[PDB]
Formats: C-alpha cells, structure tokens, sequence
C-alpha cells in the first residue's frame, strides 16, 4: 500500500518507543535471572512450531512478557504461566485462527489450571492497558525486504533468524530498539548470502547508517558466531526447515569489516 | 465502578456484546456503554481488537472510546454517544431525500476518519451504514472496531471472512490471497451511491449472486481492466461477460464529479483504486462544508 508506507513506517516509529520495555529489570527481579527468561522464550519459540503460528505472534508474546516484568515482581514457579498468558493474547490478536485455552493448558504440561491461564490473562491486560499492537522486530523487516534488488529469500529467512535470536537474550537486546535490530539483522543476512551492505534508500527511510547500527550490529555479529553452543537451540532447529530455506545452515562470515 | 452511570435504555448489539445509552450521573455526559459478559474462552479477540486499536485512533470522525471499566465478572467500554446511525437516518429520509452538501460532508468526514485509520495500520472491514455514526452538529463517525484488524506492510493472508456481502470487495468474493486498505474504500464507495439513491447498489443473497450483480453494473471483468483477475482462485472461465454499463446511469443524480470519484472508488484492480487520502483532494469536494443533518435525530 506505497500510499500509507511512509505514515506507517513514522508511527510505527514513534510507538516503539512507547512500547519499549524497562532496559534494566532483571536486576529489579528477585527471583528470576536472564537465564530464566532465556529458557521461557526459547520454550515459546518451540510452542509457535508446535502449533504453526505467526513469527509476528511470538514476537509480540515477548514483548507483552518484557513489558509485564517491567513492573512486576514474579517467582520463578510462575513465569511460565506468565509466558503462556501472553502467547495467548498474542495468539488472540494476531492469529487467524487461534489455538483455543485448552489447549495452552495442555502444553504447561499441567502446571496449571484453566482458571489460572484466565486469571493470569485478564491481570497481563490490566498491567499492560490492552495496550497489545506493539511494533515488533518482524514488522520492520517486512518493510526493509521491499528495499531488495531484487529480493532474495535467503536474505529474509536469514534475517528472520537472526531477528528472532535477539529475542532470547535480554542482555544485550533488552537496550536495542525493534527498528535497529532489524536494520543489525537485515545488513548481516544481506552481507551474509550476497556480499552487499545497508543499502542508500534505507538511509533516506530510516534515518540509519552502518555507523549507528554499529553497537547492535557488533553483537549481533557475536551470537550468529556462537549460536551454535549457545545452550537454548529451538531457533537453530526451526530455521533448518526448508521451510525458510535452511538457513541456520550457512556459514556465519569471520569478520563485518567495519 | 459503574456507581456514576445510570442506563436510560438499548441501542442495539454490534460485532460482539450489547451497546446501552447511558448517562454519567456527576458529569453530566451522555455515554454508550457495551456490555461484553465473561460467563468460557477468556476476553474474545474481538474485544482485544476493537480496545487496542481504538485507543491509538483519536479522531473527530472515529467513535471515541472514554473509558474501559474491568469487573471480575464484566468488561465494559465506555464510548461516546451520537444521536443516530446512518440506516436508521436514511430510512426516515425516503421522503424529502438527503441533500447534496450532506452526503458531501458526510463522504469527506467518512475519507478523513478512513484516512486516519490506514496512516496507522489498521483496517475497518465492516464498513456499512449501520457502522456510521451522527450527531445533531453535522459529524458522521466510524464505529464498531470488533471486525478490525491492524496490519503489515507488505500485507500477510488475514481472515477470509470479513465485511457483510453487499459492501465485501471483488477481491475478497474472488479469494485473493491478499487484500488490503482498497476492501475499505470499495465498502465507501457502495455507501456513496446507497446515500444518493437510498438504496443498496449490490444487494445480493449469495456470493455468486453478489459477484454477477457487480459485474451487470460494472463489466465483467478481463486482464485488460484488471491483471491477473482470470488466475484469481475463484474466478470461472464460464463467467458471463456483461458490458460495462454508462456510469451516468449507475447513480443518475450525480454530477461529473461524484460520478468520477465514484468510479475510483469502485475500481476493480486494488492497486488503480483510489486511497482514502488522495479521495480528499478529488474536485468533488471543492465546495464542500459542514451543514447540520435536515432532520431531528
Ligand atoms: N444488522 C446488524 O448486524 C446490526 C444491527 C445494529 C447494529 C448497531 C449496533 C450499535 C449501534 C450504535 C448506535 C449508536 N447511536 C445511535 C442511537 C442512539 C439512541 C437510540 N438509538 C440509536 N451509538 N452511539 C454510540 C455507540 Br458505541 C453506538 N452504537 C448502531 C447499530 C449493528 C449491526
Ligand atoms: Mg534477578
């Protein structure tokens, strides 16, 4: 829609950083670690597999997860029940057809009870004020691929990769906004596969250059580099489907030369 | 939480739950209140749609939503109240008709608050009389979000569903993989017409009934007047061909210009179709004004 592509893209910008969750939490989180939060993440990315869901539901999930522990305090006996309240209601606005709460129950392997996902659901509302269309790393990819020439599925399903990594480690990421780290993942799949850079047109859309993107960009470099020993592995498996083109299977470059 | 409004009687039930005039008891204000029940499956996506969209869409031409009242056992959103819905006002209109500045006013009032929404990524796809909302001063607003949805660019395959078949785009009719802001500006187009005549311009039973009745006003359609259109999931070689019939004749009280911004807007191919914001830039509206509605609401 090339009427709307501008005033999407400035309001998509002006939200994420109304959406942008507290940079600092963890370390206001008495009992749940970085870790924690890597094992629930990576736990949602197998349940989105399981019941082939949107990429856009689970990147909405977490932002809904990071935004609810910005202010509150959970044990961590419930950050699953957190977790799956969230997939949820990001199932709930983003999916055609949603997986019914049964079903949610079913996959918390009995942790919980029907009651407690209800509960739990209506409590993440209150705390996030139904405020649930957050710009996501996803949605600025989509409009990054249209600057393609011409466009490459390697590069996209790289990128989507890369993208969804991100969303796994609260340290770094938690600090980066959606629209940088889709500029970090868009370079480093185009460099990747076809030896290209950010290209000029991207510059005059976003305002970026490979200089501001740079920090970002630097670890994002380092977790494609050890993705592989990293010990959450459900990303990595998913992007070996063929699905989006295997992926995980390329060769990460040694060095970006910046 | 609910001690301020006092109920004066039903409005009517939309997309989900049951709409109530209501009246805050310190303030004053008229309100309407819908009422969703969680006697289940937890708060329907409708409710999660409509809530989230419509509290980033603050527009003179979207119905505002005032407040979200949030019980253990009831969800009640607070909108503001306007005086009729457009069915009910062009029912009472069968008479005298409707003026020309109004339907002016009431199209350009209608594009901006369309405009508004597709600047910020959400789609209507409900759009129908019975959606738009006036009050005594001249305003017409869009309402019921329950159908809406916000979207990506470029778009994804979203609900096939979607919008009531006499306002539901070819596209959609033909099983389009993808379909977009254009579903909106065709189901305005069809009340542009339905406000002149008073009458529905494709009232059909059926989706094939509604496809051929749009093809008699408007030519079957080829690869000419729209590419593509024949590889279309739900196009039959065995379509009749109808003749694009004199558009003058389409909706014979409109002038040159409402009759070009008509066709526009009723353009087969998504892409040739007019956006709500270069509509209001049309000559049609070269004129226009703000009149109050000539009747008592
Ligand atoms: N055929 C259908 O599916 C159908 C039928 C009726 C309706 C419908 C639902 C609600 C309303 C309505 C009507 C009015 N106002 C018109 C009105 C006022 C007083 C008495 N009667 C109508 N408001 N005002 C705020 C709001 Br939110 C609101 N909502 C109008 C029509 C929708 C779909
Ligand atoms: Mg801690």
């Amino acid at each position: 829609v090339p009427d709307y592509h501008e005033d999407i893209h400035t309001y998509l910008r002006e939200m994420e950083v109304k959406c942008k969750p507290k940079v600092g939490y963890m370390k206001k989180q008495p009992d749940i670690t970085n870790s924690m939060r890597a094992i629930l993440v990576d736990w949602l990315v197998e349940v989105g597999e399981e019941y082939k869901l949107q990429n856009e539901t689970l990147h909405l999930a977490v932002n809904y997860i990071d935004r609810f522990l910005s202010s509150m305090s959970v044990l961590r006996g419930k950050l699953q029940l957190v977790g799956t309240a969230a997939m949820l209601l990001a199932s709930k606005f983003e999916e055609i057809y949603p997986p019914e709460v049964a079903e949610f129950v079913y996959i918390t392997d009995d942790t919980y009870t029907k009651k407690q996902v209800l509960r739990m659901e209506h409590l993440v509302l209150k705390v996030l004020t139904f405020d649930l269309a957050a710009p996501t790393v996803n949605q600025f990819l989509t409009q990054y691929f249209l600057h393609q020439q011409p466009a490459n599925c390697k590069v996209e399903s790289l990128a989507m990769f890369l993208g969804e990594l991100s969303l796994i480690d609260a340290d770094p990421y938690l600090k980066y906004l959606p629209s940088v780290i889709a500029g970090a993942a868009f370079h480093l799949a185009l460099y990747t596969v076809t030896g290209q850079s950010w290209p000029e047109s991207l510059i005059r859309k976003t305002g970026y250059t490979l200089e501001s993107l740079k920090p970002c960009l630097m670890d994002l470099h380092q977790t494609y580099l050890k993705a592989p020993q990293h010990a959450q592995q459900s990303i990595r498996e998913k992007y070996k489907n063929s699905k989006y083109h295997g992926v995980s299977l390329l060769n990460p470059p040694e060095t970006l030369n910046l | 939480s609910m001690e301020n409004f006092q109920k004066v009687e039903k409005i009517g039930e939309g997309t989900y739950g049951v709409v109530y005039k209501a009246r805050n008891k310190l303030t004053g204000e008229v309100v309407a209140l819908k009422k969703i029940r969680l006697d289940t499956e937890g708060v329907p996506s409708t409710a999660i749609r409509e809530i989230s969209l419509l509290k980033e869409l603050n527009h003179p031409n979207i119905v505002k939503l005032l407040d979200v009242i949030h019980t253990e056992n009831k969800l009640y959103l607070v909108f503001e109240f306007l005086h009729q819905d457009l069915k009910k006002f062009m029912d009472a209109s069968a008479l005298t008709g409707i003026p020309l500045p109004l339907i002016k006013s009431y199209l350009f009032q209608l594009l901006q608050g369309l405009a508004f929404c597709h600047s910020h990524r959400v789609l209507h796809r409900d759009l129908k009389p019975q959606n738009l909302l006036i009050n005594t001063e001249g305003a017409i607003k869009l309402a019921d979000f329950g159908l809406a949805r916000a979207f990506g660019v470029p778009v994804r395959t979203y609900t096939h569903e979607v919008v009531t078949l006499w306002y539901r785009a070819p596209e959609i009719l033909l099983g389009c993989k993808y379909y977009s802001t254009a579903v909106d500006i065709w189901s305005l187009g069809c009340i542009f017409a339905e406000m002149v005549t008073r009458r529905a311009l494709f009232p059909g039973d059926s989706e094939i009934d509604q496809l051929f009745r749009i093809f008699r006003t408007l030519g079957t359609p080829d690869e000419v007047v729209w590419p593509g259109v024949t590889s279309m999931p739900d196009y039959k070689p065995s379509f009749p061909k109808w003749a694009r019939q004199d558009f003058s004749k389409v909706v014979p009280p409109l002038d040159e210009d409402g009759r070009s911004l008509l066709s526009q807007m009723l353009h087969y191919d998504p892409n040739k179709r007019i956006s709500a914001k270069a509509a209001l830039a049309h000559p049609f509206f070269q004129d226009v004004t703000k009149p109050v509605p000539h009747l008592r609401l």
